[PDB]
RNA sequence: ACUAUGCUUAGCCAUAAACCUAAAUAAUUAAUUAACAAAACUAUUUGCCAGAGAACUACUAGCCAUAGCUUAAAACUCAAAGGAC
RNA sequence: AAAGGUUUGGUCCUGGCCUUAUAAUUAAUUAGAGGUAAAAUUACACAUGCAAACCUCCAUAGACCGGUGUAAAAUCCCUUAAACAUUUACUUAAAAUUUAAGGAGAGGGUAUCAAGCACAUUAAAAUAGCUUAAGACACCUUGCCUAGCCACACCCCCACGGGACUCAGCAGUGAUAAAUAUUAAGCAAUAAACGAAAGUUUGACUAAGUUAUACCUCUUAGGGUUGGUAAAUUUCGUGCCAGCCACCGCGGUCAUACGAU
């Protein structure tokens, strides 16, 4: 078979790689902010749980782990 | 698929029927906003008479005006219907001749 | 499943512990393991409070009697 | 001595768990007809059963009797009998211990032990 | 082509050919059979061909099947009284097994016929109403009775429009 | 009628139990003969191997 | 001409036309040529597919991955695209 | 489905789209009478009238009929117990009609909603359990089970309370929408309420009014179409313009495809 369908994907992937290259710095700031919102949503979801259970403060010796930050 | 696989999945999942320009309604009433000409995509050649309208739903759409010659102007009221104009891309509505401000084509 | 008596001797002699397969598979990732840890902790705290309340309630009743 | 309301007056199932005190979680299966294919498949249900003596082990077939009054929200049956013990089956036809499709004790013999 | 082996087993006519209707005492039928062997061939065919027919006629009976748990195949019925009926099906054809269980724990033809007649007691041919429940919706359908005004216009003297006019005239 | 049918069933199970013991008895005789011959071959091979 | 790199010691990344483009298992070779390729074909079980493009994309979650990988749409456009000859 | 049209220079295969059949609403043009059925933009706001009384005072009824489809995966089918704001009987039993607790099985969508976070058992009060890829939880959508059933009754899920303060009863109005029934008569029939009863009341209902939305019986003829699929075009005008097509497509001077005839 011909490679025509592969050529379409070849151009799509090439053009996408250069688009990511152009806006690489913008994408980095988008991600750090999407992860920060991802963390706040995680923290709030944990606060909802204990408040609904009837606790007025989080369980003793508990600190929500920061799981989306540059910990590794 | 095997009979066990057909049982676990059942009948084919059916994508919902998304609505069209009229929102699944026979006709809509709109007020003309502008009258302009649209060019039929190649290989056709004409100066097709179209108009923009604000429909009762609140959105704005481009409507082809059929017939040889229309008297439509801004602020006029028209009854739009479905039916795409094949040569005109994006024009999914048509005006009904003989209703509200739009009138029947004057016979020659 | 076939010879339980032979099974028991073999595990004891060979020193092999047999754990039964868990009915349900549990997914694991940082977000789940952290939420599942708090939920267990929250429950324990709620139950500890109830035990304290029951003791205080019973103690007051005993004094009245 | 009125009997239970529940339809399942007698249910057979496998003991899939025994981590609750004096209770055995049992999985029963029934055959349900697929209307499109007209073939029977297994619909399984979970039944909590009162195991008074904690004499049940995971994997054994058991018979449950519907309790007249529900003991709790989910415990509405008791353990009538253990049809097959896991790894300790006794052939109903001959009465001799078996280990799969074989006799641990020959039916010709009469050990009486 | 219908999938699977013996696709006739997945037809409503085949499922309705079953003749074993258990007595109300029967609650469970556990089937112990072996997948390999020579003396258990009839039991394997009974699970393959007959169990669907039995379940179809006894929807409320729990049929649970266990494989390779004992040296020989057998059937054990659990009754509501608490009795347990053990049947030995080794060296027995699938047809023989069906006939055996029909005799000991199967309803007789007379009993089944009586139930069918009782079920239809409240259907009356003379009753009028919707097609789902009755033969005729209205007496206009009956021959000789006054026909429906929609199909056939009524005489003027039988109409309220005409009668009301006369009362005003009087 | 139920009691009569439950009595006929128990008889059928005993009748088939009798056949099982008769069939399995024949197997023990034949299989015993084969076992003795197989043990003889082991004795011959075992001595040769030693 | 010369560097990253190909090498070694640990750790990471998890992608290939990773394709023999042919899932695994047990058969059968007559009652059997869409084309081409590596003859046809039955049963069992799981996975996957449902016009083309948009799209190895957007968003979501997971990940030692931070110009990344896996997961994976819709609007909108067309009356075809595609395979073999 | 008894199928058809349309990928290409051409063939086969695959594959989508579309055509032909049937029905509802609205619209264009057109239309005699008669009978019948149905009546339907909107849980947005409502002027006016009416829709529940009866009856020797007590009671009974206004909890129904009628209306709408708000909320909700809401349910169906089945089991058990219990009453009843009841009836008819008996001093003790047959029904109708409900309520509560349940469960053999069945029951919408999204898995890019994959975990839920107390959702369990025991009964010395301990154990660490419960649901979940055989789809839990979450979110979204929808009345269904149709001799009929379910929910709702101005709003705040409820209705002590509070509020933006009542036609989703009949008729009618404003606004809104493509969507257009009488601000009508009668209690004679049947149904319901009351009375011991003669009887009384009822916008339930009955007999009419309105309307080609449907069917039936009739008498006038109008609407569309005429390149292929797909039944059927003469002349003239136009000349890639004006226009046409459901799909394929047509129109550049002899156009059966546009407009008139
Ligand atoms: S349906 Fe019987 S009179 Fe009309
Ligand atoms: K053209
Ligand atoms: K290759
Ligand atoms: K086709
Ligand atoms: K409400
Ligand atoms: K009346
Ligand atoms: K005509
Ligand atoms: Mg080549
Ligand atoms: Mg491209
Ligand atoms: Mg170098
Ligand atoms: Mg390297
Ligand atoms: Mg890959
Ligand atoms: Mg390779
Ligand atoms: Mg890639
Ligand atoms: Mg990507
Ligand atoms: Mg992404
Ligand atoms: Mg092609
Ligand atoms: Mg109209
Ligand atoms: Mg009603
Ligand atoms: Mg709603
Ligand atoms: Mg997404
Ligand atoms: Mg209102
Ligand atoms: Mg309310
Ligand atoms: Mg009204
Ligand atoms: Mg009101
Ligand atoms: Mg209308
Ligand atoms: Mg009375
Ligand atoms: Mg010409
Ligand atoms: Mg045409
Ligand atoms: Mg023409």
């Amino acid at each position: 078979k011909n490679v025509l369908k592969i050529r379409r994907r070849k151009m799509n992937h090439h053009k996408y790689r250069k688009l990511v290259k152009r806006t690489r710095f913008l994408r980095r700031k988008v991600r750090e902010g999407r992860l920060k919102k991802k963390q706040i949503k995680f923290e709030k979801d944990l606060k909802r749980i204990w408040l609904k259970a009837g606790l007025k403060e989080a369980p003793e010796n508990w600190q929500t782990p920061k799981i989306y930050l540059k910990n590794k | 698929a095997t009979l066990n696989q057909m049982h676990r999945l059942g009948p084919r999942k059916e994508p919902p029927k998304r609505l069209g320009p009229t929102e699944g309604r026979p006709q809509l009433k709109g007020v003309v906003l502008r009258t302009f000409i649209r060019k039929p995509k190649k290989p056709n050649s004409a100066n097709r008479k179209c108009c923009r309208v604000r429909l009762s739903t609140g959105k704005e759409a481009v409507c082809f005006i059929p017939g040889e010659g229309h008297t439509l102007q801004e602020h006029h009221v028209v009854l739009v219907e479905g039916g795409r104009t094949q040569d005109l891309p994006g024009v999914k509505l048509k005006v009904v001749r003989g209703k509200y401000d739009c009138g029947h084509v004057q016979k020659k | 499943q076939t010879n339980y008596d032979v099974f028991e001797k073999t595990c004891k002699e060979l020193g092999v512990e047999y754990t039964l397969p868990p009915l349900h598979f549990q997914k694991v990732h940082r977000r789940f393991l952290a939420k599942k840890a708090l939920c267990i902790r929250v429950y324990q705290e709620v139950q500890k409070l109830k035990k304290q309340k029951r003791a205080l309630k019973a103690a007051a009743a005993a004094a009245k009697k | 001595i009125v009997r239970s309301s529940v339809h399942a007056k007698w249910v057979v199932g496998k003991v899939i768990g025994t981590a609750m005190i004096k209770t055995a979680k049992v999985r029963a299966t029934r055959l349900v007809l697929d209307p499109y294919l007209l073939k029977y498949f297994n619909k399984r249900k979970t039944y909590f059963a009162h195991d008074a003596l904690q004499q049940c082990s995971v994997g054994d077939i058991v018979l449950l009797r519907a309790l007249p009054v529900p003991r709790s929200k989910h415990v509405k049956h008791e353990l009538a009998e253990i049809i097959f013990k896991v790894g300790r089956v006794i052939d109903p036809v001959t009465g001799k211990p078996c280990a799969g499709t074989a006799y641990l004790e020959s039916p010709l013999s009469e050990p009486r032990e | 082509p219908m999938k699977g082996r013996f696709p006739i087993r997945r037809t409503l006519q085949y499922l309705g050919r079953g003749d074993v209707v258990f007595k109300e005492s029967v609650k469970i039928m556990t089937v112990n059979y072996n997948t390999y062997g020579e003396l258990g061939e009839g039991a394997r065919k009974f699970v393959f061909f007959n169990i669907p027919q039995i379940q179809y006629k006894n929807p409320w009976v729990q049929i649970m099947m266990f494989k390779n748990m004992t040296p020989s195949p057998f059937l054990r019925f659990y009754l509501d009284s608490g009795e347990q009926v053990l049947v030995d099906v080794e060296t027995k054809s699938n047809k023989e097994i069906m006939e055996h269980i029909k005799k000991i724990l199967g309803k007789k033809e007379e009993t089944l016929r009586e139930e069918e007649l009782e079920k239809q007691q409240r259907f009356h041919p003379g009753n009028f109403g919707p097609r789902k429940y009755c033969l005729r919706e209205c007496m206009c359908e009956v021959e000789g009775q006054v026909p429906c005004p929609g199909l056939v216009p009524l005489p003027k003297e039988m109409t309220g429009k005409y009668k009301a006019a006369l009362k005003a005239s009087t | 009628e139920h009691r009569e049918l439950m009595a006929w069933n128990r008889d059928e199970n005993r009748r088939m139990q009798e056949l099982r013991i008769a069939r399995l008895q024949l197997e023990a005789q034949a299989q015993e003969v084969q076992k003795a011959e197989a043990q003889a071959q082991r004795a011959q091979e075992e001595q040769a191997w030693v």
